RNA sequence: CAAAGUCUUUGGGUUCUGGGGGGAGUAUGGUCGCAAGGCUAAAGACGGAAGGGCACCACCAGGAGUGGAGCCUGCGGCUUACACGCGCGCUACACUGACGGAGCCAGCGAGUCUAACCUUGGCCGAGAGGUCUUGGUAAUCUUGUGAAACUCCGUCGUGCUGGGGAUAGAGCAUUGUAAUUAUUGCUCUUCAACGAGGAAUUCCUAGUAAGCGCAAGUCAUCAGCUUGCGUUGAUUACGUCCCUGCCCUUUGUACACACCGCCCGUCGCUAGUACC
RNA sequence: GUCGACGUACUUCAUAGGAUCA
């Protein structure tokens, strides 16, 4: 259970930054 | 997907079976072969004594079987199971875990062992697809319109789990009933060449020390 | 048969169109919920109209297990020819050539909906949403400025489809009026039907031909055989009196000079009032 | 292409235009522009009948049992930094027996290079255990694994004895850093229950039940276990549907020759019509 | 107002051809 809800956490947080990265370059 | 091993063979005729064990049963496990025979159709069942699996299985072989199902114990309860499909096909290798038994519980009405109904939930993989296919050989081709005899293949967590249940199409639902043996069962290896080669083909095998197999599902 | 496959576009037309918790979205065409899923989650009760089984069956594939399951209703067959229930706001992607007729459909609904985003084609919406004088003020843009009110939202380029088509396409805000104001339909309708003939001819032109000349004629006789005042000498049939009555019309409210695609909504109004006082209706 | 030519890089006069094409996009401290609204309110289905096949979940015959003992062991109580409920196995409960010597028939594979494996012999030590060496990187050496039950005679008389060893203690090797918590192996000594096991109880139809040993632990399970390998080796059923439950039809529907020649009841769909 | 027409600024899509060998 501790394994699973570290990988969704790490999963969300990582292309949440990418994401960001991608929101503010082709501006 | 219909395979090579199925291709010319899979709805064209339904198929037969036979139940057996390692090398002398425990009674309890004999019960259970019981059980897996009288679960599936067109059950026929020999006891195994004293015979050399080469010969075994190849004056079997031209007798006519599709497939051929035997188990393994430990100190009076399974663990063990490999199917031998019987044309050159492949044999898997599974460990089985949990059981109940109806001897055990109650006598809870009868095993009807009509073509039953078949259900295989949450495969996606490839590998999925050939334990799918692989099992669903097995079964009668054709029940009918209305055969109350589910049988239930589960794949969650890489332990596939199966049930048997009995339903009435009651007034607003179906309604079921819980009988046959209930499992962990999950695969270890799968080699195309029959067991009989012992240096086959092996398709697959679980890495075990590997340590991302702590969570991926099909190595 | 086109597919909507940006999935980017999809969450800014679904949140656009402020959903609330208690709202009933009808959502027409849903295609195979690429759109649909959101609204079940932020909406009580979806209503979605398909004409496909095969979407229909897919579609209602796609909500077993999830919680929005008992959530949907699909209502199958034409879209006009259906009775839509009451529904509170309305999403639309349905393909184009029922544009024009589902506007007025619901525009002339018993309750009608509150906000509904709709999908166009650029050239149609750019009729919808054109102010008087533009070069695309039509007669749908005065009936549909008439009675509701119309707002672009965004463009939808053509690349954003699969196949990708050759028009490009808008998605734009219609909102009804509410209480929808009194003047009637029909009147309304007869009135742009005539004078927006030759958009671009002055008004006075539109009213020279003898078929609408026939018309007025027929519609004055049978509105003074509804009051019984029985009819005076006319030197060609009764359109004479008619013809000096329309002049006259046009001398008082200036009307018959302008051009009538550069007159906005209540010169329409003046000249429907003075039509009227002189006894003359369009339906 | 007779001009789009003017002997390799360029001048007869003069007017105009370009500063880079095509398809998608995104941003904006910029310029010009661009709405409507303030009173109005949905909720065909159901029960029954007959006709043919099926079952160590049925009948018949038994074989092996467990459940008795003792000991190991898989799911259930309670405790620690032990009075227990459901099950699987082995050993025996003795003259077809038990001990002394003689003879002896296998197969499966495994085994070591910069390490010591699998081995042969001779050696000594009751034994346990220590001696150097070749054979083998594999049919070669184990290995014919000279296996155990098996066969002969010997001893013994049913004796809870010599069957039986659960139970302890001591000594010996033997490691390992230590055995200490009898890790293991020999030896001596100790000699419990067990007099055939009720209610029940599972499996079983021939190389079968049953009994015996050898090999290996090859990514999952397994160590007083598992899976192979072979040995010896039987009785009864090879018949039945009586009960139990399962499957096939009710148009035999499918084409001469021999049979017969409506599936039944309840609520249905609709039609008709006497009635208000 | 995720408004339009521009004006600036930027991004992106379209690159392989012959010969021998396998």
């Amino acid at each position: 259970f501790e394994a699973r809800q570290r990988i969704e956490e790490k999963n969300k947080e990582s292309s949440d930054y990418h994401a960001k990265m991608a929101h503010i370059v082709n501006t | 997907q219909v395979d090579d091993e199925y291709a010319a063979t899979s709805g064209i005729m339904d198929p037969r079976i036979i139940v057996t064990t390692s090398r002398d049963p425990s009674t309890r496990l004999s019960q259970f072969a019981k059980e897996i025979k009288l679960l599936f159709p067109n059950a026929v069942r020999l006891n195994r004594g004293n015979y050399v699996m080469p010969n075994l299985v190849d004056a079997c072989k031209k007798s006519g079987t599709t497939d051929l199902v035997v188990l393994h114990e430990h100190r009076g309860v399974p663990t063990s199971l490999t199917i031998s499909h019987f044309p050159h096909g492949p044999t898997a290798q599974f460990s089985l875990h949990n059981v109940v038994m109806r001897h055990d519980i109650i006598n809870a009405g009868n095993q009807s062992e009509v073509n039953p109904h078949l259900i295989f939930d949450n495969f996606t993989t490839a590998l999925g697809k050939r334990v799918v296919c692989i099992l669903k050989h097995l079964f009668n081709a054709g029940p009918k319109k209305d055969s109350e005899r589910v049988i239930t293949f589960a794949n969650r967590g890489d332990f596939i789990s199966v049930r048997q249940h009995v339903y009435v199409r009651t007034r607003e639902g179906v309604e079921i009933a819980e009988v046959g043996p209930r499992f962990e069962m999950r695969l270890f290896e799968l080699r195309l060449g029959t067991l009989e080669n012992k240096d086959a083909d092996v398709e697959w095998q679980l890495r075990r020390f590997i340590r991302t197999a702590n969570k991926k599902d099909y190595l | 048969q086109h597919i909507l496959k940006n999935p980017l576009v999809a969450q800014g037309i679904v949140d656009k169109a402020q959903i609330r918790p208690s709202d009933v979205v009808l959502e027409v065409g849903p295609g195979t919920g690429n759109l649909t899923v959101r609204i079940l989650e932020q909406a009580k009760n979806v209503v979605a109209v398909e004409m496909d089984p095969r979407m229909a069956a897919e579609l209602t594939k796609r909500v077993r297990g999830t919680p929005v399951e008992k959530k949907l209703e699909i209502m199958l067959g034409d879209f006009m020819k259906t009775e839509l229930p009451y529904f509170d706001i309305c999403i639309s992607n349905t393909p184009y050539q029922i544009s024009s007729p589902l506007v007025f459909k619901l525009i002339n609904q018993p309750r009608p909906p509150r906000v509904s985003i709709l999908m166009f084609q650029r050239e149609f919406a750019l009729r919808l949403l054109a102010r008087p004088g533009d070069s695309l003020y039509c007669r749908l843009s005065a009936n549909v400025q008439m009675w509701a009110n119309v707002t672009h939202i965004m463009k939808v380029g053509k690349n954003n489809f699969r196949p990708p088509p050759q028009v490009e396409s808008s998605v734009v805000r219609l909102e009804i009026k509410n209480p929808r104001p009194q003047v009637d339909y029909n009147e309304w309708d007869g009135l742009l039907r005539i004078v927006f003939v030759r958009k671009n001819r002055t008004i006075s032109a539109g009213f020279k031909s003898t078929t609408v000349m026939d018309i007025l004629e027929k519609n004055y006789k049978t509105f003074l055989a509804m009051n019984n005042e029985m009819v005076d000498d006319t030197k060609g049939s009764m359109h004479d009196v008619v013809k000096e009555k329309i002049d006259t019309v046009l001398k008082e409210t200036d009307l018959g000079d302008k051009r009538a695609g550069k007159c906005d909504q209540n010169d329409f109004l003046r000249l429907l009032y003075a039509f009227h006082q002189v006894g003359i209706h369009f339906s």
